[PDB]
């Protein structure tokens, strides 16, 4: 592998270069909002983002070293967490607002549009506020997003069949080293480094929470059959049902 | 197989 | 808040002394369990553990400094996570098994009696195995459990809580430095431990849905306290 | 109101 042979700066540059683009929604400001259309916009956007996420995951150091089955499992577990941390990162400079797309900027009042979404919106807004007060850096963000991909499914996978999971943990350790390197570079003392590292990883627990809640809302959206879900998204939804 | 499986493959 | 003035050793000792008792299940040797009997024992056990958890929480440095409503929010959000990490900790030296109580040690086959419990069973066993391979120490465990209490509901209400969280982080590092770990090994282990918390959250979320699902069936009698804790998540 | 209120206040 080559993921274990990267320096911290090389890890950062690799992650930054692999960043997916910011997509636009099909938001038509002339069309009156309805719960069906509004949710259609978000699910359409996620579907198009999923394609880029998959090809982004391939560029995450260590990810291609995993089996195809393991790659599938990791993305199935983490895809909504990854969408969400991307959302809250984009929304940092927009207090009280969620930037789903450059042409789709929403507050909680437009979340009431949809039964159940207001609670999710508030949680996402709070996460974004937390990032803003911590002054999350782009270099830290790409580290955190890679951690989510590798960590979220690593405990739900035998034999060896262990060196594969052990490999993921070595890569995760490398990313931890990279985070510490970034913080030392920013002039933080050792105590401040360990504290900020803790603060950042504890936010991932809340992102998991939001993802879990979100998946339940979505599964609800499949049973109403009023909001049209793509085939990839449905196949991402059923994976959490099993 | 799965769509995700396909996209990861290509 | 005198929680911030404590040293690392003082923080450890305060948390260790706060540890709730290990409760027992019923002594009825009737095997195997039915779905109703299994759920009965598990829910009865949790109900009694919740009372001790509350007195444990009040003894967690900084928790007393919070208003009543804030204390309520944190416990409502984190109660199942706290039960789970406790269960996981107790099950460490029992590979392949979960020690709900000293007289209630279960394997995954005994989780099939109740539908959808094997999923959570396997997740709990995986966490326990992870702690075992990491050689988790009791001093580290009580730091992690307190972190769950203060962190899990902190973004759904904070600076005081974040400062207490920071001091627990300092404590965790202190323990690792004390155990002879290098600087690199210290932040790596710190990271590994905190990432497991994301999984504990995940397990709790899956667990809460199943508990609600059994709330809608009116088969196992849930205590009013358990119902109120459960209702807070809906 | 809440049992949790009583237990926290004792
Ligand atoms: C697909 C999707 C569904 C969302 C949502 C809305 C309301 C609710 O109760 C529950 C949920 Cl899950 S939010 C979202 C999304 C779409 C694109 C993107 O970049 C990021 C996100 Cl988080
Ligand atoms: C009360 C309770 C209920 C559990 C449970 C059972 C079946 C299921 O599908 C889902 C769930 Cl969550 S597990 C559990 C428990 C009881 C005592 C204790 O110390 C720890 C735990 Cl995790």
């Amino acid at each position: 592998s080559l993921a274990l042979s990267l320096t911290a700066d090389q890890m950062v540059s690799a992650l930054l270069d692999a960043e997916p683009p910011i997509l636009y929604s099909e938001y038509d400001p002339t069309r009156p909002f309805s719960e069906a259309s509004m949710m259609g916009l978000l699910t359409n956007l996620a579907d198009r983002e999923l394609v880029h996420m998959i090809n982004w995951a391939k560029r995450v150091p260590g990810f291609v070293d995993l089996t195809l089955h393991d790659q599938v499992h990791l993305l199935e577990c983490a895809w909504l967490e990854i969408l969400m941390i991307g959302l809250v990162w984009r929304s940092m400079e927009h207090p009280g607002k969620l930037l789903f797309a450059p042409n789709l900027l929403l507050d909680r009042n437009q979340g009431k549009c949809v039964e159940g979404m207001v609670e999710i919106f508030d949680m996402l807004l709070a996460t974004s506020s937390r990032f803003r007060m911590m002054n999350l850096q782009g270099e830290e963000f790409v580290c955190l997003k890679s951690i989510i991909l590798l960590n979220s499914g690593v405990y739900t996978f035998t034999l060896k069949s262990l060196e594969e999971k052990d490999h993921i943990h070595r890569v995760l350790d490398k990313i931890t080293d990279t985070l510490i390197h970034l913080m030392a570079k920013a002039g933080l003392t050792l105590q401040q480094q360990h504290q900020r590292l803790a603060q950042l990883l504890l936010i991932l627990s809340h992102i998991r929470h939001m993802s879990n809640k979100g998946m339940e809302h979505l599964y609800s959206m499949k049973c109403k059959n009023v909001v049209p879900l793509s085939d990839l998204l449905l196949e991402m939804l059923d994976a959490h049902r099993l | 197989h799965k769509i995700l499986h396909r996209l990861l493959q290509d």
